[PDB]
């Protein structure tokens, strides 16, 4: 009993993982949208920072 | 006129487990319809939504379409 | 109202504390309800055991036994000994009696059912079970009968065996599930319950189960024959009223943490069934 | 604890029995491992389908 | 008035205290057996919700339940003294009564009643384990009666004062 | 920059990938590093600008997609952003963004089932191994 | 198993602080009134390590 | 064994399998467990209702 | 014709009621818990652990961008209060 | 099911059962395969993990297996005198071989429909991969 | 080992006087490491921007599930000389411990 | 005798194919694992890193991209 | 909803544990931490052992 | 671990417990207690306790507690190994196993020299 439960949860342990492969797929998808998106905010931040030290430094 | 035992019995199991079960399936007593308002409410709309112009069908036709269909019942 | 809206940004916010403390309350006093009706189930099983009628004449058939001993538990006075120490003989039971009550905050009830968005739900079992051990201890030393003093050594070795019986059951069943939290345990459960892996050593859950429970064969530190009463030989009234509420806390709350780890928690008994489901559906 | 001819043909049988029991249990285990092979194999054809574009990588990283 | 809402609390505190009766795990004699009877299946104590409990502190009732001795009276003081109140007392049996059969004895004490103050009697050389069930029972409802026996009086508007 | 919420990105997303899949291979290609570490976003802006512009244009969808889309925000708001068990629902809003004229035909042919309000209530139905992930 | 006789046994020597009692035994009134007592026993019980060491039993609590 | 403390000349695996049992799998809280708890609970209450009942009593 | 329960069962019964009371209150127990969890959020939201990587991120980034981002982009020299009460930072340090 | 469909979580959110669409995607699916039936080259590149004969034959002799092997734990250690017992661990044998072979069955099946994914058209493989047939109107005569 | 609780009738103000205040001002004065870390509320929280950055594509590629990855790569693959050496030290310290018994 | 059972048994998993030997004889770990491992590791030898997918090139499937 | 079922698992056993209290004797404080540490500790690592073996064997 | 949540919640007990302190307050209402001369004294089954406050025990069995404050550490260093084992590789297995051997041969070695068992002293 022992022997065939781990292998039963082997079992459903290696069907989560082929369904989390579909699920990476799909965030691979949408990742560059949101990456995009991230990036344009935080160079924005980037460029705010760099005027105030600009005209706080000059 | 006499009734089985073990159909008294299944009248008292039916007593508990009907009201209960209902119970543990409706934790939201009396906000149910609330809650499907709420649901309503959270559905989008065509204005709120940004639609294209090469549309194939128009709003109307989509409408018209729904409702011939009885998409939502 | 421009300039008198700063003035009530804190005032606003009280109601919604207010609201939150009538939840908590609300919670609690039904858990409190759920442990009295176990006290009742516990007497009426027991009479089951030893063929008696129990309780019957508390309220037609018994039905309010449980709520006469509480109302009499309040009712009962109190003395605090002499030579005992004042402050901490009423300290103990109060601090007691708030981890009894903060319990329940490590339960689920569903996927996500928990009043908090805990992940170290052993941790915290682990650790509330420490706090209690630590009041019990503390109950036998500033009560400085013999008996309860007696009584906290054996909680403190029955502590001791705890430490390591339930951290290796924990160690083994973390092996599987991968995390601490309750809910992580069911979606394996889901096709077979883990109690079939633990199968060859279900007599050391058993023993796990009631070592926790503080249940026969290990009543060792409220032993009524080999000590007096216990711990509690010196307390009467509600300050004996609170340990009695935490003991059984404690059981229904592991009685849920066993459920939930080996018997697949909110899973129905699918494996009587195995041989003639299938694993799949294709169209 | 003298037993008896029938109590130790008895005992010997169970032994026996054991015995076979355990390999064909793990016989059994083995071709379960088989199994889960060959469901891993079917996924992974099903899955890569439409996964079969690579793109190398810049010359710019080195 | 404070009668409003004390008569009402005070029914159900008289109430709740009769439902739940803890004697003392406390037997000297040949009555403990008679007791023993009472706790066990065939006249269950539990059904009239009497559960026994070893400390005193967590005692209603005091069960003096066989003969007292001159070596145990101070001893039979002190655990009254320290049961915590409120509390009953109930003797059982002859010897715990009066003396019993050793009413003439050098070292018997005449009557727990000469060292505690005794709430009830039960009659009996033992008392039978109905005889003890009623001793108990009509301690139960003189208990439930003692929060208001019609003492204070009623004026004018019928409200106690 | 979208002035979208992050459910939503995501359904979009799963159909813009196939519109704007040149956009999205030259970010990808200016953003590739020798290491994990991420790279610069100072480098890859024009890249990032390309890619929101045609997500913008993207976007954009026929009126007889919004009961499918309505019904995918259902579930990844029930779901907490668990993009596998509302795939069938994706699925269909990416089918209808494709070549939105047939999906006339594809309702036409709709059971009296299907046709029906659609509630998610996960915490009821689990479903079968979720793994969550 | 190996032998254990010294940790069993502890024997007392003349005038040894070692071989002595270094505790304060516990001296407790097993009964009268204990669940385990019959009713009239007082056992004087002297408990070192809630292990018997020494009694004193007192029984005229129901001479009659 | 059974007349005394001493032990059998030769012990036999059927020893090591009982001790196995006893300890490995604890029989006692399922075989005891069982028998009181599940069946003993089936028989009818022995209590006589006092108040309404009176017990068996002789001339 | 006496149709009476058989004997274990009608014994087994006695404690029925008890365990009727203990569903009762712990029914309500589970469904004010389940009430309270559920009223804020609409819904019996995942726990946030129990999420992918992506997906949590995916959760978040709302949050971050309503309670950070705008505010960090918005800022003006007096707009901080004089008396030092501002927001935490999401890492403390 | 124990695991319910490989390629979506099945009952996941909300619970569907439509038997009509149920038959409506076998039906499309039948078709197909009957269609390219004739196909010898279509045929020459099916692939399976289990041969079709190797499966039928292990799901009608698992259960045979599985009885005779209950026959004989009862007769070596159950008594002939009583036969509930008997019957019920023959039966739960016999049930124990059922399973293994219609395991095998459902495998095969598992195997059919995922290693030859490719071999589908663009509507059918979406008509498999999710629970609407809406997607192969034309193969269930619509 | 003193259960009463009753202990040495020590008084602290003799030493506080002669030692320890005076010390412990020295070592106030003289003493900081710290070399340049700043409070919070040091500069505003809106200059501060990075904690708002998250990185999708390694969240996707990203596949842990659990806190103990750091912990497992150091007592299983970098510093398991450490985790060996606390384990042999772990067993000789129990002989220690079973012969200071004896 | 456990331990012994599955040595042997993994060193005859060699039959199987690659991604079905036996874990306790081929590493397969996260990307983060990998990468440090075999960074600069000659007798790996695996090559670039693949930043957008977390793999290196010589590995079986690094870059696996839709359509 | 799934506290329904859970509630019915943990009446269950409490009903066990209460079952257990009244069969059972009471165990001695030296005699259960006798028998842990010297029997049940090294049952919980050998199968913990096993359970590590069997999970690589699988995967 | 959670939030400030629990902080709340244990200010949110004790408002409850006040509750019980209330009830408990009320209920003097309906009871005096006389002042007697045994009623405040140590309870030694119904007669005086010789001695209080010098209460000493013998702790005969600190071997116990000993070893269990380094298994506990033992135990400790495990999770990681056992939440990531499905990362596990050949190092990663050859020293969870040397580990679990070490604490093997420690109780071995511990149940060899007989110190899990009560002493005389
Ligand atoms: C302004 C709003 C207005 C709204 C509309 C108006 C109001 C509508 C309210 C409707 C509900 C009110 C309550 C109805 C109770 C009916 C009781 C009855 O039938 O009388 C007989 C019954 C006789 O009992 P008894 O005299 O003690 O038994 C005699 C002997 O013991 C001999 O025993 P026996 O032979 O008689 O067998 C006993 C048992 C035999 O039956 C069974 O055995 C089956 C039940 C036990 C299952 C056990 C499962 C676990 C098994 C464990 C293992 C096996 C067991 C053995 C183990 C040991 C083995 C050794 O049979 C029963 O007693 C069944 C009665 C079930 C009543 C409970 C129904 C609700 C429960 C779920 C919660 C509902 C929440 C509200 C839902 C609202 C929406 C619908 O009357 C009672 O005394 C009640 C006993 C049960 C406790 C009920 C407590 C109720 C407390 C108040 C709740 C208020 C909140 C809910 C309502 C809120 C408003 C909606
Ligand atoms: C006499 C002279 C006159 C005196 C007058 C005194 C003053 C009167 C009031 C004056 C002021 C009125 C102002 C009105 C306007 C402003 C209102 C406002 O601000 O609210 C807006 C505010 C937000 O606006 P909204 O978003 O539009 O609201 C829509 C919903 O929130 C949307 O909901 P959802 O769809 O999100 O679903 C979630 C919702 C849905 O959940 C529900 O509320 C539905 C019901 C849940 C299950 C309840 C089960 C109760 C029974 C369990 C079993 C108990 C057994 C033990 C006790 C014995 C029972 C016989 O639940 C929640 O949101 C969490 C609330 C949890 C409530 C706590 C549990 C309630 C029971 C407490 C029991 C206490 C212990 C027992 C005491 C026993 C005493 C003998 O609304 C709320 O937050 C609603 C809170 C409702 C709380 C429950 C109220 C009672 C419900 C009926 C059950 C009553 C049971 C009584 C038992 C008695 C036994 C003797
Ligand atoms: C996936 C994982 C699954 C789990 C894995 C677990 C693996 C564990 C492995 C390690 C352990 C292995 C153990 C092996 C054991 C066998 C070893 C062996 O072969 O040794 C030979 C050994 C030597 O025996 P022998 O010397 O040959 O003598 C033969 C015996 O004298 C016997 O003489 P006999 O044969 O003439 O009489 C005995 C016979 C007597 O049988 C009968 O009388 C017929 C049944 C009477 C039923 C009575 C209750 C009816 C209730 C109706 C209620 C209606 C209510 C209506 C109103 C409702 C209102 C709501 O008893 C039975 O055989 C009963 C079997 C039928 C049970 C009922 C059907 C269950 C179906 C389960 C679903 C299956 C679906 C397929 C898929 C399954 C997948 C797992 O055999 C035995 O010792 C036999 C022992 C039989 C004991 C039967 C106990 C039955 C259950 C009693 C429950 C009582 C409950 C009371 C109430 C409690 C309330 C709290
Ligand atoms: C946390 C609580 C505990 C959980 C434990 C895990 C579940 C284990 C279930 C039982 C599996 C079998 C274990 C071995 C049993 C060995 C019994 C035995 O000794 O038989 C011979 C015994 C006696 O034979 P013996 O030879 O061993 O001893 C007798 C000695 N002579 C011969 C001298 C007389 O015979 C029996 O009566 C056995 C009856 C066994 C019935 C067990 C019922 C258990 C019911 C409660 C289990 C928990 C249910 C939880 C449900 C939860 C649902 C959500
Ligand atoms: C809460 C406690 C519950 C305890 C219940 C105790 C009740 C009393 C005992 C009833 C036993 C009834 C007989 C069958 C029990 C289930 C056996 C099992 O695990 O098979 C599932 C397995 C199912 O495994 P599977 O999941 O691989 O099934 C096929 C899987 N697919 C579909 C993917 C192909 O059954 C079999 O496959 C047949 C046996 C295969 C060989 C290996 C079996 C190892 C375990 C055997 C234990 C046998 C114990 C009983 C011995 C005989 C007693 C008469
Ligand atoms: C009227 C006089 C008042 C006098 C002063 C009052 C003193 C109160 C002393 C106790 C409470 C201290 C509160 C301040 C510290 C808060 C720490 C913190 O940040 O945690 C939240 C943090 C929350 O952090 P986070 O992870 O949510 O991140 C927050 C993110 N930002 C910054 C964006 C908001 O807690 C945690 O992260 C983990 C949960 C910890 C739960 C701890 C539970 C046990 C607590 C026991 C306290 C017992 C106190 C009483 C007894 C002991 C004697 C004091
Ligand atoms: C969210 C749900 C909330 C539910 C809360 C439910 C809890 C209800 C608690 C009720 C407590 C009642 C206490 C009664 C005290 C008076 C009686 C008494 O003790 O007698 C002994 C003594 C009097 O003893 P005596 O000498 O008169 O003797 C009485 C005996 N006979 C009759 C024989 C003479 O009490 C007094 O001293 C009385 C006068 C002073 C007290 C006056 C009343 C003060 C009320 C304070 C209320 C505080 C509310 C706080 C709210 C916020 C809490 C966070
Ligand atoms: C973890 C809880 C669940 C249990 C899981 C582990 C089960 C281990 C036993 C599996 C079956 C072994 C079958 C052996 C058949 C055989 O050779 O059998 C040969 C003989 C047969 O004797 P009989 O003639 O009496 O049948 O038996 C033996 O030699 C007994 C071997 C010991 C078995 C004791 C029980 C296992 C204890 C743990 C293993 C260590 C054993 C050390 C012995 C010195
Ligand atoms: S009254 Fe009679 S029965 Fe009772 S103790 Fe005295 S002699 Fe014994």
């Amino acid at each position: 009993l022992q022997m065939w439960g781990v292998g039963k949860i082997i079992e459903i342990k290696k069907f989560m993982k082929r369904r989390d492969i579909e699920l990476k797929g799909l965030q691979r998808k949408a990742a560059p949208f949101m990456q995009s998106m991230n990036d344009v905010r935080h160079l924005a931040l980037r460029e705010r920072n760099d005027m105030l030290y600009n005209e706080l430094l000059s | 006129m006499n009734l089985p035992w073990f159909v008294r019995w299944g009248t008292d199991v039916a007593l508990f487990f009907i009201p209960a079960y209902t119970f543990a399936n409706y934790p939201t007593t009396f906000f149910v319809f609330a809650a499907e308002k709420r649901r309503q409410r959270r559905r989008k709309d065509f204005s709120d939504v940004k639609l294209r112009d090469d549309a194939a069908f128009s709003v109307d036709q989509v409408k018209q379409l729904q409702t011939k269909l009885h998409l939502k019942q | 109202g421009f300039w008198i809206a700063p003035l009530f940004v804190n005032i606003l916010s009280l109601p919604l504390y207010l609201v939150m403390l009538v939840y908590n309350i609300v919670c609690m006093l039904l858990i409190t309800l759920v442990i009295a009706s176990i006290t009742l189930i516990e007497r009426k099983v027991l009479s089951l055991v030893q063929r008696r009628v129990g309780p019957h004449y508390v309220g037609y058939r018994g039905r309010l036994q449980y709520i006469a001993d509480a109302l009499k538990l309040f009712i009962k006075g109190i003395v605090v000994p002499e030579g005992s120490n004042k402050f901490w003989f009423v300290a103990i039971p109060s601090a007691a009696g708030a981890i009894c009550y903060t319990f329940w905050i490590n339960s689920m009830w569903g996927p996500s059912v928990s009043i908090f968005d805990l992940e170290y739900n052993l941790v915290y079992a682990t650790i509330l079970s420490i706090l209690f051990s630590f009041c019990i201890m503390l109950t036998g030393y500033f009560s400085k009968s013999k008996y309860a003093f007696m009584a906290s050594i054996r909680c403190a070795i029955l502590m001791l065996n705890i430490e390591i019986f339930l951290g290796l059951l924990v160690i083994n069943l973390i092996f599987i599930s991968e995390s601490f939290c309750f809910s992580v345990f069911v979606i394996y459960q889901e096709i077979i319950w883990l109690i079939f892996i633990f199968f060859g050593v279900s007599g050391l859950i058993f023993i796990t189960f009631l070592l926790e429970t503080n249940r026969a064969p290990f009543d060792l530190a409220e032993a009524e024959s080999e000590l007096v009463t216990g711990y509690s030989v010196e307390y009467g009234g509600f300050y004996f009223a609170l340990y009695y509420l935490g003991e059984y806390f404690h059981l229904f709350f592991f009685s849920m943490v066993i459920s939930i780890v080996l018997f697949g928690g909110w899973e129905l008994p699918n494996f009587l069934y195995l041989f003639l489901l299938n694993d799949f559906n294709i169209l | 604890l003298k037993h008896s001819a029938t109590v130790l043909r008895e005992i010997k049988k169970d032994t026996i029995m054991m015995i076979l029991f355990i390999i064909g249990g793990f016989t059994y285990c083995y071709h379960m491992r088989e199994t889960r092979f060959q469901l891993d194999d079917d996924f992974n054809e099903y899955v890569n389908t439409n996964k079969q574009t690579f793109r190398p990588i810049p010359d710019h990283v080195k | 008035r404070v009668d409003y809402i004390v008569t009402p609390i005070n029914a159900v505190v008289s109430w709740a205290r009769q439902g739940s009766f803890w004697p003392l795990t406390f037997g000297l004699a040949c009555c403990a057996v008679e007791m023993m009877h009472a706790t066990v299946s065939r006249y269950d104590f539990d059904r009239f919700g009497v559960i026994f409990r070893a400390t005193p502190r967590q005692a209603d009732l005091i069960l003096v339940a066989g003969t007292l001795t001159n070596k145990m009276a101070p001893g039979l003081r002190r655990l009254y003294e320290q049961t915590l109140d409120p509390k009953w007392v109930l003797s059982m049996g002859s010897c715990a009564n009066g003396g019993g059969y050793y009413h003439y004895s050098y070292s018997v004490v005449r009557g727990c009643n000469r060292i505690i103050p005794v709430d009830i009697y039960v009659p009996g050389c033992p008392p039978t384990a109905e005889a003890l069930m009623f001793g108990v029972l009509q301690l139960q409802k003189s208990l439930y009666r003692q929060i208001n026996e019609g003492e204070k009086k009623y004026n004018k508007k019928d409200l106690t004062y | 920059k979208m002035n979208t919420k992050s459910f939503e990105v995501l359904i979009h997303s799963q159909y813009a990938f196939d519109v704007c899949r040149e956009q999205v291979y030259n970010f990808e290609d200016c953003r590739q590093t020798d290491t994990p570490l991420p790279k610069d976003p100072i480098h890859c802006k024009a890249q990032a600008k390309e890619v929101l512009s045609c997500y913008k244009e993207a976007e954009k969808m026929d009126p007889i997609c919004l009961s499918s889309f309505n019904d995918s925000r259902e579930c990844m708001f029930k779901s907490d952003g668990n993009l596998y068990n509302c795939k069938t629902w994706i699925n269909q809003y990416v089918t209808c963004q494709k070549n939105p004229a047939a999906f006339a035909e594809f309702l036409e042919a709709s059971t009296a089932e299907q046709l029906k309000s659609k509630k998610f209530d996960f915490v009821k139905n689990r479903g079968h191994s979720d793994k969550y992930l | 198993m190996n032998r254990s006789i010294f940790q069993l046994w502890k024997p007392e020597s003349p005038r040894s602080n070692v071989n002595s009692k270094q505790i304060k035994t516990m001296n407790v009134n097993f009964g009268p009134q204990h669940p385990a007592a019959h009713g009239v026993l007082r056992l004087i019980l002297q408990l070192n390590g809630e292990i018997a060491e020494r009694f004193d039993p007192h029984i005229g609590l129901l001479h009659r | 064994r059974l007349y005394g403390r001493d032990k059998p000349d030769e012990l036999d695996f059927t020893d090591v399998w009982e001790s196995s049992y006893q300890n490995i799998i604890c029989p006692e809280y399922f075989y005891h467990f069982w028998f009181c708890g599940i069946v003993y609970s089936f028989e009818p209450e022995w209590t006589i209702n006092y108040p309404f009942e009176k017990g068996p009593l002789s001339p | 014709v006496n149709t009476a329960y058989p004997t274990p069962l009608k014994t087994i019964l006695k404690t029925t009621p008890a365990f009727v009371v203990y569903f009762v209150f712990g029914l309500g127990f589970s469904t004010v818990i389940y009430d309270v969890v559920y009223h804020p959020k609409d819904r019996i939201e995942r726990f946030y652990f129990r999420s992918s990587k992506f997906e949590r991120l995916s959760r978040k980034r709302d949050e971050k961008l309503r309670h950070y981002f705008k505010p960090a982009i918005e800022w003006q020299p007096w707009y901080n209060t004089s008396t030092n009460n501002n927001t935490r930072p999401l890492l403390r340090y | 099911t124990n695991f319910g469909s490989p390629f979506r979580n099945t009952d996941s959110g909300i619970v569907i059962r439509d038997p009509e669409n149920e038959k409506r995607l076998k039906l499309a699916f039948q078709n197909f395969w009957k269609s390219k039936q004739e196909d010898k080259e279509f045929q020459a590149q099916i692939k399976t993990a289990v041969s079709k004969d190797t499966v039928n034959f292990m799901f009608y002799a698992s259960p045979l297996f599985g009885a005779l092997l209950g026959k004989t734990y009862i007769d070596m250690f159950c008594n002939p005198r009583y036969f509930y017992f008997r019957a019920f661990t023959l039966s739960m044998f016999a049930l124990a071989g059922y399973c293994v072979g219609n395991g095998f069955r459902n495998r095969y099946e598992h195997s059919l429909y995922t290693r030859n994914y490719h071999l589908f058209p663009k509507d059918l493989q979406d008509a498999l991969v999710n629970g609407d047939a809406r997607y192969c109107i034309s193969w269930w005569k619509q | 080992l003193n259960i009463d609780g009753l202990h040495l009738k020590y008084n602290h103000n003799i030493n506080n006087v002669l030692y320890y205040t005076p010390s412990l001002v020295l070592f106030l004065i003289f003493f900081n490491i710290d070399y340049f870390s700043e409070l919070e509320l040091f500069l505003p929280l809106e200059l501060s921007f990075i904690d708002i950055y998250d990185d999708y594509y390694e969240g996707f590629n990203n596949s842990i599930m659990n806190d103990f990855t750091p912990l497992t790569l150091s007592y299983y693959s970098i510093n398991s000389a450490e985790f060996i050496i606390i384990g042999l030290l772990l067993l000789l310290g129990s002989v220690a411990c079973v012969n200071l018994y004896k | 005798f456990c331990l012994l059972f599955v040595l042997a048994d993994a060193w005859g998993r060699e039959k199987y194919a690659q991604p079905y030997k036996s874990q306790i004889l081929h590493g397969r770990q996260p990307f983060g694992h990998t990468f440090v491992q075999n960074y600069r590791n000659q007798a790996t030898d695996l090559g670039r890193w693949n930043h957008n997918f977390a793999c290196y090139e010589k590995q079986p499937g690094c870059g696996r991209d839709f359509d | 909803m799934p506290y329904f079922v859970l509630l019915f698992k943990i009446l269950i056993f409490c009903v066990v544990a209460i079952a257990t209290r009244g069969t059972l004797p009471r165990y001695r404080f030296d005699q259960f931490t006798q028998l842990n540490w010297k029997h049940f500790i090294y049952i919980w690592l050998g199968f913990l052992v096993f359970n590590l073996c069997f999970v690589t064997f699988f995967i | 671990m959670g939030d400030a949540v629990v902080i709340h919640l244990i200010q949110n007990v004790l408002i409850f417990g006040i509750i019980f302190w209330l009830l408990t307050w009320g209920a003097e209402y309906f009871y005096t207690v006389k002042q007697q001369l045994t009623k405040k004294q140590f309870y030694e089954c119904g007669f005086k306790s010789i001695s209080e406050l010098n209460i000493q025990i013998n702790f005969n069995f600190f071997m116990l507690a000993v070893f269990l404050i380094l298994y506990d550490v033992e135990f400790t260093f495990l999770f990681p190994v056992l939440f990531n084992f499905s990362m596990f590789s050949t190092t990663e297995l050859f020293l969870a196993f040397f580990f679990i051997f070490l604490i093997l041969v420690s109780l071995l070695y511990d149940w060899l020299n007989n110190v899990l068992s009560w002493s005389a002293e």
